[PDB]
């Protein structure tokens, strides 16, 4: 499969998540995603075909994971935006107030601004600390998807937020949204990964 | 807040 930020993948033929970013670890291809999407060794599928397995994850506490893929996968330095693409250029972290977009299989590509950093989410499973908060909306299924600036600087992967009864936070005003993402920087150094860029 |  072509690996692009924001596309859907399933875990052990049950849950759905979105791809964060294409990465490499020496000769191994992978993608970074949310830790809550799977457990180590869980199987990831793209369009019904097995593409790899969870190699590592941390959740709760943090919310990160990387899936090592088979040799046959095509890693691309891109994030889905409808039928178009946003080129990944690096991972400079943006500051509070910067505009940012996120891409995922449930709400598509949504944009907004970063509102706060170092936020704690108290999920049923335990707290997740150090999340960055933006006001782009998102829905169930968007987890693990890419957070990126229009200039192509990757910021992190979708963790969670204040989902409403309709499964997303898109029918409430930006001012009331809490959409949280795990910072990419610490995931790259923790697993020794390099971002694929173009 | 909930995961996603």
């Amino acid at each position: 499969a072509n690996i692009v930020g924001g596309i859907e993948y399933s875990i052990n033929n049950a849950s759905l998540c979105s791809v964060g970013f294409s990465v490499t670890r020496g000769a191994t291809k992978g993608f970074v995603t949310a830790g809550h999407c799977g457990t180590v060794n869980a199987t990831a599928r793209i369009g019904g075909a097995v593409v790899g397995t969870f190699a590592a994850r941390v959740f709760p506490g943090n919310d990160r994971a990387w899936v090592s893929l088979t040799s046959a996968q095509t890693l691309l330095p891109r994030v889905a935006n409808g039928s178009s693409f946003v080129t990944v250029r690096g991972s400079t972290e943006a500051a509070v107030g910067a505009a940012v977009c996120r891409s995922g299989r449930t709400t598509g590509y949504q944009c907004g601004t970063i509102t706060a950093k170092n936020v704690t989410a108290n999920y049923a499973e335990g707290a997740v600390r150090g999340l960055t908060q933006g006001n782009a909306c998102a829905g169930r299924g968007d987890s693990g998807g890419s957070w990126i600036t229009s200039a192509g600087q990757a910021q992190g992967v979708m963790s969670g937020g204040n989902v409403q009864s309709n499964g997303n936070n898109c029918g409430i005003p930006a001012s009331q949204r809490s959409s949280l993402f795990e910072r990419l920087q610490p995931i790259l150094s923790q697993y020794g990964l390099s971002l694929v860029t173009g | 807040a909930a995961p996603l």
